[PDB]
């Protein structure tokens, strides 16, 4: 278990602060998180490379994100809100290569 | 003595496109703190390496500091000594597996002697000027009798993050910032508290500032941070 999505699948409601965590237990430097849409394949929200940093991915509007630790990399909506609602995927990633996890599923009501 | 500074010598955060919660990572409840201890090993001629153990999280058993030069590093090598900064994990290289480690700069002060006597800690005062006028001041406490330039900036700009939220994720209410020591013997020297324009923010690279380990006397020196606004 490469990487850890928790919950796999949450209810938030409209403009209520979200946190969706991601384990990862190789220690690889950096960390993705991305969000799954029809059509859409899987855009990136906010990337990491190392504990404290975290970057801008292509949409990182509406969301927060942060490395406490190595293994450690988290998603974090201020204020959830329905456009929000999707499919979560976060990697760990160890050069060329990405490792995913099952993904989370979240409702905003 | 560095005068103070002009609009085109100051950052603004307006010129920075990249997550200003890399700044806000390094002042909030951020620093490394151990109370008396000697050097163990050493990678570059320049620098000193700890055991210091990640106080909060498990992030770390072994902690680098940066010095300004070698004989710096030899200056404290085998002394017991303080340490307290602004750490970082982003390229913080040191081949001595099972990393658990982290750097910094600078940081480093004698230990024995430096305490004052009893319980008892020295506040230092802090007056904020917003756009010039003084809006509010405020006290950092330490308990070395001289302590590091460093140490005062990160609880000043901690207590800050959170009364006035200097940082913050994405950026920040203040266009331009920067800290003010002055010192009794009348010794004055200012820090950009603001990164570098551009959409990437170098945390190694900051906080080399402290490699100069300056030191100030808590008890007389003076503190004056100036933030300055745009759009209000």
């Amino acid at each position: 278990a490469a990487v850890t999505q928790s919950p796999r699948n949450k209810v938030a409601v409209t403009g209520e602060k979200v946190t969706l965590s991601c384990q990862q237990t190789n220690n690889h430097n950096n960390m993705y998180w991305y969000r799954q849409d029809t059509g859409h394949g899987l855009r990136l929200i906010h990337y990491s490379y190392g504990a404290g940093s975290t970057e801008k991915g292509d949409i990182p509007d509406g969301y927060k994100a942060s490395r406490p630790s190595q293994e450690q990399f988290s998603l974090i909506l201020e204020s959830a809100t329905p456009s929000q609602t999707s499919v979560y995927f976060c990697a760990s990633g160890g050069g060329g290569t990405l490792y995913f996890g099952a993904g989370t599923r979240l409702s905003v009501l | 003595s560095q005068p103070d500074p002009m609009p085109d010598d100051l950052h603004k955060s307006s010129e920075f496109t990249g997550t200003m919660g890399n700044m806000k990572y390094l002042y909030d409840d951020h620093y490394v703190s151990a109370t008396k201890v000697k050097s163990v090993d050493k990678f570059l001629a320049h620098d000193l390496i700890y055991n210091i153990s990640d106080k909060k999280l498990k992030n770390y058993d072994k902690v680098k500091t940066e010095l300004l030069n070698e004989d710096l590093a030899k200056k404290y090598k085998d002394e017991v000594v303080d340490v307290y900064g602004s750490n970082y994990y982003v390229n913080c290289y040191f081949s001595s597996t099972w990393h658990g480690k982290t750097c910094m700069y600078g940081g480093i002060t004698k230990h024995e002697g430096n305490h004052f006597d009893n319980g008892n800690l020295q506040n230092v005062l802090v007056r904020v000027y917003e756009n010039k006028r003084n809006t509010i001041s405020f006290e950092v406490q330490t308990d070395k009798k001289s302590v590091t330039a460093q140490e005062l900036d990160i609880k000043a700009r901690n207590f800050l993050i959170n009364k006035k939220n200097l940082y913050e994720f994405n950026s920040s209410p203040y266009e331009t910032g920067y800290i003010k020591f002055i010192e009794n013997n009348g010794n004055t020297f200012w820090y950009d508290m603001m990164p570098a324009p551009g959409d990437k923010f170098d945390q190694s690279k900051y906080l080399m500032m402290y490699n100069d380990n300056k030191t100030v006397d808590s008890k007389s020196v003076k503190i004056e941070v100036h933030l300055t606004t745009k759009n209000g």
